[PDB]
């Protein structure tokens, strides 16, 4: 498993806070950190849809 | 006495001296109508005939002979093979025959001596006067001879010094 | 059977296309057969 | 029983053999080795592929002055330029005429195609010599696989074989192997770290899903033009590209003894070079008693067919007399014959047709049938085919091809030179007593 | 599914750069070529453009349709309207983001343009495209028919695998068209919906920023005292260097890119067979190639005196082949192995002037050899006896002509010869 990250809250990869279609401008502040993360991959297929 | 007479008359006409620079060295011998004459006298024939012509050799017997010309064939020396043991004439006197050996007494023989023929008291050559060597009083001589059959034999003693 | 070109979809036909030409709502391959199952 | 023979490393061509333990009937023991191998131990030190230059974006500050980072990027080269004048679509980028201030920053890194399309650079050392056997003791057969070295036996129904060593420590594989694209080539690659670019291995990396990779390559930063926004740079071309362009042929092209280069384990099959000797342990209940078995007397052996060829060019009849009819085994103990047969079936009068191969001109050799020995002689005609499409069925000895015309012109005119000396001393002995006899009387 | 791995492109943005060739001069086309990347084999590139691929206008996932910025509005075409050619004309197959994939011959450069307007779009960049065949016979289109080979081409789907690109957040775009006149005054009009940060120099200095907001400003009183930026917030575009950067070091994500390389097969071509014709310890090939044809030799022994040649007109190629092996690889087809046995020219068994020959076409340096030191054997042999018989001639005649009767007598004078 993976624990993503938006603040100082773990959360697992494939169940996001957030989504692009519902916060466009946000999403890709969500992606800003998890780069050097392995589950980039799952984070962003998650935040693919809904 | 007498004997160097007669060999001086045998000897006068047909023993011819080789020269080299003046200096006689050894002597020719012309007999059966062959010229013998040895290897280590080297030099010019004082005969004017003998000296153009081509000696066939044999460095084994040390012989070199050649073919003397039918116009000089009567004028040379008679030679036979039958030799009892005893007295023979040579140049320098006598010399005796024993057990098939030619001795000769002391004083006499040096170089320069060499090819003298042995004569006897007919007049016939038996041997061929080629070395000589020092034994006790009496030196002996390494020579030529023949035989019945027709084989010229060299008789050679030990360590002979070449005239 | 599967195509040579390692991202193709095959056709009924035979015939390959793309992989993302399968269910794309314009009629690719004879017969429709891309757009059968969608 | 114990049985050690010694067969030669070339796959495809038959090899026969009897053991004789003495009051037992001959065991016919026929192997034919299907497949032989040569695995060196190979240890992957790096991968290399092309590369791919990545061009950071050029940061643009209007009448101030940048400064640079470091970020230790592999070959990251960066370079800050004052005093240009930058154009966007939409016009002008500052309001400046001077004081204006670009960073250009370039780095190295590998090439997205790097998972299909890379090269590994391994070492070689201490090879092992690995066989597929197809062994035929007594009329029972059995495919098996064994391991060439002092131990590692192979056990059925109590038969145990032992393949020796090799006589020839050879291997086709140098210290140094780059293997790419299946094929196997012999190059001496730079180690991790003395990558030059324009070379073989101006990019290195551990593995191909390592992290940390190399990069010599030449990198540096020119001038942006007048009016623009783009990062110039100029590098070497790439080293793997330069490698594929200028390759020998690869090592199952290359190399010596008709070895065959295979990629996934790293092996050559099939190199006929040297030779494995064997042994054996043969349990006492696969032997049987002679009085069980066709004892033969009187027979005679005459050669029908005889041609000095590489397939089986001699054909040879047997005229026997046995006791019993059944099988019994055909073996030649000397290296004039191959035999094909290996076992005839005989019966209790008749003839026996077998078939051989030999390179003598002259063939003279002890056959041995069930268990006594007859000895076949003829002469062998050439062939007529030049060039042929199968290896050499037999071993070729030294005055194999000369024919007995030959033996004749060595021997009248190398001996008789001997004589004629001989004779020449004797006649030269005679004249030399007999000059001398006749000079003894005096 | 497929849109699982289209929606990431969705969140980018396409954008403008600048190219050298734009059909008159160098301008900023929307078309801008990064890379193209050739190493598939039968001819197939992967395009690197600032336009995208694949999707609407409006941000929707239309089916072949490509997706460019013109001047900050965001327009599309239909993709069979697009063309591009290297030296002779190429065939798009498929795109997935900034990333097209076409199929192409060799040339020095690539001209990816279309037509919206009466308005015609271009750009060239020098990059070269290159056609790679398979298999050891080199072609420039592939074959009709031959066999299949293992080779690595372009994989045509678009699938998540290693490889990812950064795109990054796009910098202030700068606009002249924004900055305007009133009267005597100087003023900045945003696009609808939009903020923007304007920066003038004409009195002290002045940063401000706007949000939807048509702003005059009383002093500035040219249109060149100001500059007008643009900002984008909910966008990426590609780490370019043909673009600006925005303040702040974050990268802010990555995306992987559709068309990797992977292990396919191609049709490779066949070569005639040659016309073999053999010889004594040799063997002759007749050579017609259709198109340029590698032939490798070797031999099978200890050393290979390998041979290694690109063939391409009719070629004759003599070769020798010795007892321990040789063996042919001609285009695409398998090796051929070669063996030889001993057929000398002459007759073994007799006249001995072609046993000679025989042994000499067999083995050409023992057989001289051997005769060498035959001969000399031979020759000291007769020589030795001919001199011992010359000195016992010698010994028995010496003393018999040293005699002056001269005579022989009658056994040693025939046997000996002598007269
Ligand atoms: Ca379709």
């Amino acid at each position: 498993t993976t624990m993503c990250l938006l603040a100082n809250v773990t959360f697992p990869c494939a169940q996001p806070p957030i989504c692009y279609d519902r916060k466009p401008a946000e999403t890709l502040a969500m992606l800003s950190v998890n780069v050097d993360n392995p589950g980039y991959d799952e984070l962003l297929e998650a935040a693919v849809k809904c | 006495g007498k004997r160097q007479r007669m060999v001086m008359k045998l000897e006068s006409d047909k023993t011819f001296p080789i020269m080299l620079e003046g200096k006689i060295n050894g002597y020719a011998c012309v007999v059966g109508g062959k010229l013998f004459r040895p290897m280590h006298v080297e030099g010019k024939i004082d005969n004017d005939v003998l000296a153009a012509l081509k000696t066939k050799k044999a460095s084994k017997y040390d012989l070199e002979y050649a073919d003397v010309p039918q116009n000089m064939r009567a004028d040379t020396f008679k030679y036979t093979h039958e030799k009892p043991q005893g007295y023979y004439s040579w140049h320098h006197g006598a010399v005796q025959y024993e057990n098939g050996r030619f001795t000769v007494p002391k004083g006499v023989g040096a170089k320069g001596d060499s090819g003298r023929p042995i004569l006897d008291n007919q007049g016939r050559v038996v041997a061929i006067v080629l070395g000589g060597v020092n034994e006790g009083s009496r030196t002996a001589l390494s020579v030529v001879m023949w035989n019945e059959k027709g084989v010229t034999v060299k008789y050679t003693p030990e360590n002979c010094e070449q005239w | 059977n599967e195509c040579n070109i390692p991202g193709n979809f095959m056709c009924s036909n035979g015939r390959c296309i793309p992989g993302a030409w399968q269910c794309d709502g314009l009629p690719d391959c004879f017969d429709k057969s891309d757009e059968k199952e969608c | 029983y114990e049985h050690a023979t010694t067969m030669p490393s070339q796959a495809g061509i038959s090899y026969n053999t009897i053991v004789n333990r003495a009051g037992y009937a001959p065991l016919p023991i026929s192997i034919t080795p299907t497949k032989i191998k040569l695995i060196p131990t190979v240890n992957l030190e790096y991968v290399t592929c092309h590369y791919k230059t990545g061009m950071d974006s050029p940061a643009i500050k209007c009448c101030g002055s940048q400064e640079c980072t470091p970020t230790y990027r592999p070959d990251e080269q960066c370079k800050v330029f004052t005093g240009v004048y930058p154009f966007m679509w939409g016009g002008a980028y500052c309001f400046c005429d001077t004081e204006n201030t670009q960073v250009s920053k370039a780095y190295v890194m590998k090439s997205d195609d790097c998972l299909a399309d890379h090269a590994e650079a391994y070492k070689a050392h201490t090879a092992s010599v690995q066989a597929f056997l197809n062994i035929t003791v007594g009329e029972h057969s059995i495919v098996t696989t064994v391991y060439v070295n002092g131990e590692t036996p192979v056990n059925f129904n109590g038969v145990k074989i032992t393949a020796g060593p090799l006589s020839t420590a050879w291997t086709p594989f140098d210290r140094k192997i780059v293997q790419y694209a299946g094929e196997i080539y012999n190059y001496d690659f730079p180690e991790y770290g003395a990558g030059q670019p324009g070379a073989f291995g101006d990019i290195q990396s551990r593995t191909v899903s390592s992290s940390d990779l190399y990069a010599n390559t030449n990198l540096v930063l020119q001038r942006p033009k007048a009016g623009a926004i783009h990062v110039p740079y100029t590098q070497a071309p790439s080293g793997f590209e330069q490698w594929k362009k200028d390759k020998a042929p690869s090592l199952k092209f290359t190399a010596p003894f008709g070895c065959e280069i295979y990629t996934n384990p790293i092996r050559a099959e099939n190199c006929a070079v040297g030779s494995i000797p064997l042994a054996f342990d043969i349990p006492d209940a696969l032997f049987t008693r002679v009085s069980e078995t066709p004892t033969l007397s009187a027979a005679e052996c005459t050669l029908n067919e005889c041609v000095y060829s590489s397939d089986f060019g001699g054909i040879a009849t047997v005229k026997y007399s046995a006791s019993k009819s059944g099988k019994c085994a055909v073996h030649v103990p000397s290296g004039t014959a191959t035999l094909k047969e290996a076992a005839v079936e005989l019966t209790e009068q008749g003839s026996a047709t077998i078939h051989f191969s030999t390179a003598n001109i002259h063939p003279e050799f002890r056959l041995q049938i069930c268990t006594s020995y007859v000895t076949c002689k003829g002469d062998c005609h050439p062939p007529k085919d030049h060039i042929v499409t199968h290896p050499q069925y037999h071993a070729q000895t030294f005055t194999a091809a000369v024919s007995k015309t030959a033996w004749t012109w060595l021997t009248s005119l190398l001996g008789g030179s001997a004589v004629i000396i001989i004779i020449g001393l004797v006649l030269a002995t005679i004249v030399a007593m007999y000059v001398l006899t006749n000079q003894k009387h005096n | 599914s497929t849109e699982e791995l289209f929606n990431e492109y969705k969140l980018t943005r396409p954008y403008m750069a600048r190219c050298i060739r734009c059909a008159v001069g160098s301008c900023h086309s929307p078309i801008a070529i990064e890379a193209v990347k050739s190493d598939g084999h039968d001819g197939y590139v992967r395009l690197q453009t600032s336009s995208q691929y694949g999707l609407d206008s409006s941000g929707n996932l239309k089916g072949r349709t490509m997706r460019y910025d013109m001047h900050g509005t965001i327009k599309e075409i239909p993709l069979h309207q697009v063309s591009l050619y290297t030296s002779r004309p190429c065939h798009i197959v498929d795109g997935h983001g900034y990333f097209l994939l076409a199929r192409c011959p060799a040339g020095d450069s690539i001209t990816m343009e279309f037509k919206k307007d009466s308005v015609r779009h271009s750009c060239s960049v020098p990059y070269e495209v290159k056609f790679n065949p398979v298999g050891r016979e080199l072609y420039t289109h592939p074959p009709e028919h031959g066999v299949e080979q293992a080779c690595q081409v372009y994989a045509h789907d678009a699938q998540n695998r290693g490889a990812y690109v950064e795109m990054h957040l796009p910098g202030s775009e700068v606009d002249s068209s924004l900055v305007s006149l009133s009267g005597s005054s100087v003023t900045v009009t945003p696009p609808d919906g939009t903020s923007a940060l304007v920066e003038c120099e004409c009195g002290g200095t002045k940063i401000s920023e706007t949000i939807n907001k048509t702003k005059q400003f009383s002093q500035c009183t040219k249109k060149e005292q100001c500059r007008a930026y643009r900002l984008q917030n909910d966008k990426w575009v590609y780490n370019s260097d043909k673009l600006p950067k925005a303040a702040g070091a974050t990268l802010k994500g990555k995306l992987h890119v559709p068309f990797l390389l992977a292990d396919g097969k191609c049709t490779v071509p066949l070569a005639p067979e040659p016309m073999i014709t053999f010889g004594f310890r040799s063997v002759s090939l007749k050579l017609h190639p259709k198109n340029p044809t590698y032939l490798i030799t070797r031999q099978l022994a200890d050393e290979p005196h390998y041979t290694h040649e690109l063939i391409s007109e009719p070629a004759v190629r003599n070769f020798t082949v010795t007892e321990k092996g040789w063996e042919f690889v001609w285009g695409n087809h398998p090796p051929k192995r070669f063996w030889a046995q001993e057929t000398a020219p002459g007759n073994p068994h007799g006249l001995p002037h072609e046993v000679i020959t025989h042994y000499y076409h067999r083995y050409p340096m023992s057989t001289i050899l051997g005769l060498s030191i035959c001969a000399a054997i031979a020759t000291v042999s007769v020589a030795a006896s001919t001199w011992l018989f010359c000195r016992s001639r010698v010994a028995c005649l010496t003393p018999y002509r040293l005699t002056p009767n001269a005579r022989i007598p009658f056994c040693l004078a025939v046997l000996c010869c002598a007269r």
